[PDB]
């Protein structure tokens, strides 16, 4: 059951990262696929989590 | 005041005695030093140079100063043969990288305001 | 940080708490090392009975700290000559009885634990008060006092340009640095 | 302490050291010229230059001294003294938890017979006193340079020696070797004269001379 | 007080020696090393994803220096000249002149990043807290000349990091 | 205002363990050899 | 503000200006000369002149602890608006 | 006395199984060599004071375990080592003979810090 | 922390100890990085009553070394009492 939840969380990462495109984008641009709440944004496009 | 301690030598005779074999040793070492250290200078250059630093201080009178500087001059020949120094440490004695400093009065006057 | 006359600044609020959390978990990390190395044959055989020295040669050679305590020499600066507040705290000096490489290793890891003892005691007995001496001639005045009082400004000026003049003399002070 | 600002003093150790100061003095009225116990419970035994072995062997093996820990040996180059160098031994007693300081005056040429026999710790602790200062130590196993560069010239800790020295290195592409040249700095040392013209603490003032 | 660290009394009963023989023959203690290191294999790493996340710092951090200025805009530095006097590396070099207004400030505040020590004495030096170290530490470069700073470069950095250091000294000046 | 500076909690921080906590685990030496021999005769059989 | 030299060479508040030849300017090309566009002199001059009716006025400069060492500049010279040395703010007093 | 302690806790220094009489015969020896140095000597008076006095109970009290606090100088097995050191000193300063006045008064004011 | 229970038993069993009690990294336990402003104490001699520097002169109260014997029936003493053999550890004497 625990492994099922972890797999569920893994799929939620893809959904959180705007589907497939964002998930592949962040993985090949930041080596991170962990998603957190939006916290702010400067006048530059720098997404902050 | 005049009476003082002979760190190794009573008289300049035994002081000049000390400089002799060290001079003999320094002249024997030249062919092997240049060989293993892999230099480009000639054996005679070492000999006539080993000549050189023996003379600029060949004017002292206190037998302590000469014989203390004897152990000073003692203190590189072994530092060479046991390859302790580098190539840069004995071409340093062959000061060559610099321009030849000015000798006539006019040349110093031309270079700058420094005697 | 450690300046003549005390310390330069005071700790940020709550710093004692975070270091306390580290102190609780650190003893586990020491156990981690001892599990890893202490009983391992390969480590011992590369370390035990290696580089042994007698007590007399170790002392005559000018050695200090673990180099003596590993060889069984009964000596430690914090205990014999307690500087600062080291007298108002107890700690078990880990004296070995072989003098080889292994004895010093166990001597160090116990000194790790005994160091952790000092953290615990000073943490539960941290007194209030100022961080530097109350003498502007050797301690720069507080920034707030700097910008309102003349004598603070003069003393701050002369301390940061000329500095305090130390009375003449000589002194060889000694502390047990972990080396 | 009623006055927490000033450091408390320990008088009990003060005369106890003073008692031991006279103690060693009476054994060797030939060597011990001066004994001094400072304010901070530090005792100093001023000895003659040829006393490096005797008094140290005394302090090392005595029943009431047992000072077998050689802390350090240092020189204090004082130009204004006819004996510029001042070799200073520091001794520590495990049994009596005390410290011993002995100083010997010495000129440049005048040698000091090595104390290696007394303490073998001094073996390495002379190879730099010859390096930094230039005081030669007699009957010593080796006097090799271990701080100055290989073939470096001079004794840097001497106060006639500049802080920047004389030689500066640089790799030279002409000869494929780093070579030395006379030192020229990007910026010179902006020395500061911080000795205030108004007198300091009057206790240590020199008498009218 | 003190304690021994190597006094081992291996009991010579038939029990303990069997354990000792078991230890040597079957590499029990070595297996502990395997099981010990295996334990952290199955544990999370603590590897910060730089530069997507940095290390934790404190308001007292000392980094790239930056000369600040008052809320009005006038520079804080007043030819105080204390900063280089207390600077233990002599990186600061400052020369003042008369100024047209009479608020005679300096023309030069060259501090060599390859000479300074990030001592912390700089802010403690000038009473008007003119020069402070900004929290920046990524001011790396490729030519040695750029590390040599000058009065324009510091003042520009002061105008850059002004948003940060102002809050840093805001939450730390009580300690100072 | 009253003096506020970093101080321990009024009861002090909790106790900090400092012993060596090396775990006494594993089987007895005879059991090690017993099973070690035990799996053997299974293999030959 | 900031001015422009004959070679462009945006002058600094100090007044540094490389000459026509001035071979040292070769380090400037292919790069940029760092200039602080904000000049100290003309960002304090336009600041409003404070009107405080007293002979002696403290000049801590805002945030006494965080400002500059407080001065007690005199305000009696009616010709010249008395200003703090550290602050540079020009304090004037209305008609004594 | 009692059971012979296995180790002294100081590597290199071993346990002597007959310590009391070794300490005895040492203490007489330093008393013996102290016969040579004349009576007026202060070093003689100092160690003729702590030898016989410390030879007292080691002659009387035979228990080395109690001898630890009789001498307050740690373990007996290194007390005899220290006693040997005192014997070495007696041999050494039988040459030194420091009872003469100073060899030299200190040249002018070489002392008197500060300068 | 993230780590599921089955992993935790594997880590706990392999290391022979429980690790969820204390971990190498940090978590919410740390103090927040926006601690309230402090109110640092004043000096012991900060009083505006009698506080003359004539009392505390640590630098000035120093004295040049005391002259005891200069070149220009007895007892035997030691520079300090001989050290005291400290006892074994009460918590754990034999490690
Ligand atoms: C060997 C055992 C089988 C493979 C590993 C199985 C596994 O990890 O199962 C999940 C799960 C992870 O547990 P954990 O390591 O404690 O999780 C820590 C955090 O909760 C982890 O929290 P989280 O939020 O980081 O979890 C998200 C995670 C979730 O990841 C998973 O669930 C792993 C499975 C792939 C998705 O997915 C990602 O991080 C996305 C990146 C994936 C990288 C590439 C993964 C390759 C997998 C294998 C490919 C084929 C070979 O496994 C277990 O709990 C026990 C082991 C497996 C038991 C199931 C039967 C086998
Ligand atoms: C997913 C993967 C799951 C399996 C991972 C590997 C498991 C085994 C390695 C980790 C062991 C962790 C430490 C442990 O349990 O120690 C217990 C104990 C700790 O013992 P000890 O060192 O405390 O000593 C106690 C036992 N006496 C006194 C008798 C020595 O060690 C053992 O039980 C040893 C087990 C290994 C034996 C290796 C030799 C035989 C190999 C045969 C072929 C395979
Ligand atoms: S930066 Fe500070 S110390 Fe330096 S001159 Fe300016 S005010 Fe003085
Ligand atoms: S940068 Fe560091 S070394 Fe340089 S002046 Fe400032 S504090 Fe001193
Ligand atoms: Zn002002």
């Amino acid at each position: 059951m625990e492994l099922v939840q972890v797999l569920r969380r893994g799929l939620q990462q893809v959904s959180g990262h705007g589907g497939l495109r964002g998930y592949l984008r962040v993985l090949f641009r930041a080596n991170d696929v962990r998603v957190g709440t939006l916290v702010g944004e400067d006048k530059y496009g720098n997404k902050y989590y | 005041g005049t009476s003082v301690k002979p760190i190794f030598s009573r008289d300049m005779n035994e002081a000049k005695r000390r400089v002799r074999e060290l001079y003999r040793a320094w002249y024997r070492e030249v062919p092997n030093t240049v060989h293993l250290f892999q230099l480009d200078i000639s054996v005679k250059q070492g000999r006539d140079k080993v000549r050189e630093m023996f003379m600029k201080n060949a004017h002292v009178t206190d037998p302590r100063v000469v014989d203390l500087l004897v152990i000073k001059g003692k203190m590189e020949l072994e530092e060479t043969i046991n390859v302790w120094k580098q190539r840069t440490h004995i071409m340093r004695f062959f000061h060559e990288t610099e321009a030849p400093r000015p000798t006539d009065f006019l040349s110093k006057f031309y270079v700058g305001h420094d005697p | 940080y450690i300046r003549p006359g005390g310390v330069h600044q005071d700790l940020p609020l709550g710093l004692l708490d975070d270091i306390y959390e580290f102190s609780k978990n650190f003893s586990f990390r020491i156990d981690e090392l001892e599990e890893m190395l202490t009983n391992n044959r390969i480590w011992r055989n590369r370390t035990v009975d290696i580089g042994v020295v007698t007590a007399e040669d170790a002392l005559n050679y000018g050695f200090s700290g673990v180099m003596l305590r590993g060889s069984g020499i009964q000596w430690d600066l914090r205990k014999t000559q307690p500087y600062d507040v080291y007298d108002q705290v107890e700690f078990d000096v880990p004296i070995g009885s072989r003098g080889d490489c292994y004895d010093r290793y166990l001597c160090r890891v116990e000194e790790m634990r005994q160091s952790l003892r000092i953290i615990s005691q000073c943490l539960n007995k941290m007194p209030p008060g100022e961080i530097k001496v109350d003498d502007a001639k050797v301690s720069p005045p507080k920034r707030a006092e700097m910008k309102t009082s003349m004598e603070s400004l003069i003393h701050h000026f002369k301390l940061y340009t000329e500095g305090y003049q130390v009375p003449p003399g000589a002194t060889y002070t000694a502390i047990e640095a972990p080396k | 302490d009623t006055r927490p600002t000033i450091r408390p003093r320990n008088d009990v150790v003060h005369k106890q050291l003073s008692a031991f100061g006279q103690y060693v003095a009476e054994i060797l009225p030939k060597y011990v010229q001066q004994v001094q116990v400072s304010c901070f419970n530090e005792l100093e035994i001023f000895i003659h230059p040829d006393g490096v072995i005797p008094v140290l062997t005394f302090l090392r093996d005595h029943t009431n001294a047992q000072f077998k820990s050689l802390a350090d040996l240092t020189a204090v180059d004082v130009p204004t003294r006819q004996n510029r160098f001042e070799i200073v031994y520091n001794l520590l007693s495990l049994r009596f938890n005390s410290q011993i300081r002995v100083k010997t005056y010495t000129d440049e040429l005048t040698p000091i017979e090595s104390s290696v026999t007394v303490y073998k710790a001094a073996n390495w602790y002379e190879r730099e006193i010859w390096d930094m200062f230039g005081v030669f130590f007699a009957n010593h196993p080796d006097l090799r340079r271990i701080l100055t560069g290989y073939g470096f010239e001079g004794h840097p800790f001497r106060k006639d020696f500049p802080l920047s020295g004389y030689v500066e290195l640089r790799y030279d592409d002409e000869v494929k070797r780093v070579v030395a040249e006379p030192v020229e700095l990007a910026q010179e040392f902006r020395k500061f004269d911080l000795n205030s013209p108004w007198e300091a603490f009057p206790a240590y003032r020199q008498p009218p001379e | 007080t003190y304690k021994f660290v190597n006094m081992r009394e291996p009991s010579m009963d038939m029990k303990s020696v069997t354990d000792r023989a078991a230890q040597t023959l079957l590499w029990t203690e070595l297996v502990r090393g395997l099981g010990m290191t295996l334990s952290y294999l199955f544990r999370e790493p603590a590897t910060i994803n730089y530069p997507f996340e940095k290390g934790p710092l404190s308001p007292r951090f000392r980094g790239e220096h930056a000369l600040r200025r008052y809320p009005s805009g006038e520079e804080r530095c007043i030819a105080c000249k204390l900063c280089e006097a207390v600077c233990p590396a002599q990186a600061i070099t400052i020369e003042a002149e008369p100024r047209a207004d009479g608020s005679r400030r300096t023309t030069r505040y060259d501090i060599d990043m390859t000479k300074c020590i990030y001592c912390g004495f700089c802010q403690e030096a000038c009473p008007v807290d003119a020069i402070v170290e900004g929290p920046n530490f990524e001011f790396s470069t490729e030519t040695h000349e750029e590390l040599l700073y000058n009065k324009e470069k510091l003042l520009n950095n002061g105008d850059k990091w002004e948003a940060e250091i102002a809050a840093n000294i805001q939450a730390d000046y009580l300690y100072r | 205002s009253k003096v506020k500076q970093d101080m321990p909690p009024p009861g002090g921080y909790g106790p900090i363990d400092y012993k060596r906590n090396l775990p006494r685990r594993g089987l007895s030496g005879y059991s090690m050899f017993a099973v070690g021999i035990g799996t053997l005769l299974f293999g030959y059989w | 503000g900031v001015r422009t030299s004959p070679t462009g060479e945006k002058v600094t508040h100090t007044g540094q200006a490389y000459d026509d030849g001035d071979y040292r300017r070769v380090r400037f090309s292919d790069r940029q000369k760092e200039v602080n566009e904000n000049f100290a002199i003309d960002l304090i001059a336009e600041q409003p002149v404070s009107e405080v009716g007293s002979r002696v006025i403290s000049c801590d400069g805002g945030g006494g602890a965080l400002g500059h060492p407080r001065v007690y500049i005199n305000l009696d010279k009616e010709t010249k608006t008395g200003t703090c040395g550290y602050c540079g703010l020009q304090f004037r007093q209305p008609h004594h | 006395a009692g059971l012979l302690k296995k180790t002294t806790g100081l590597v290199g220094l071993a346990v002597c199984e007959t310590p009391h009489e070794r300490l005895k015969i040492l203490y007489t020896k330093i008393l013996d060599v102290l016969g040579q140095i004349p009576k007026n000597a202060a070093y003689r008076k100092y160690t003729e004071q702590i030898t016989n006095e410390k030879l007292g109970m080691v002659k009387a009290e035979p228990d080395v375990k109690k001898l630890e606090e009789q001498l307050q100088g740690g373990q007996i097995e290194e007390v005899i080592l220290q006693a040997e050191n005192e014997l070495s000193l007696a041999r050494k300063m039988l040459r030194w003979k420091p009872w003469e006045p100073l060899v030299e008064e200190p040249p002018a004011n070489q002392w008197k810090w500060p300068i | 922390a993230s780590a599921t229970r089955v992993i935790q038993l594997l880590r706990n069993w392999a290391s022979g100890r429980d690790l969820q009690a204390k971990l190498q990294l940090r978590y919410q336990e740390i103090s927040k990085r926006t601690q309230p402003p402090p109110k640092l104490p004043v000096g012991p001699s900060h009083k505006l009553s009698n506080n003359y520097y004539c009392t505390r002169d640590g630098r000035r109260e120093a004295m040049p070394p005391s002259i005891v014997m200069s070149s220009q029936e007895k007892k035997a003493v030691t520079p300090a009492p001989p050290i005291k053999r400290w006892e074994l550890s009460k918590d754990q004497p034999y490690l």
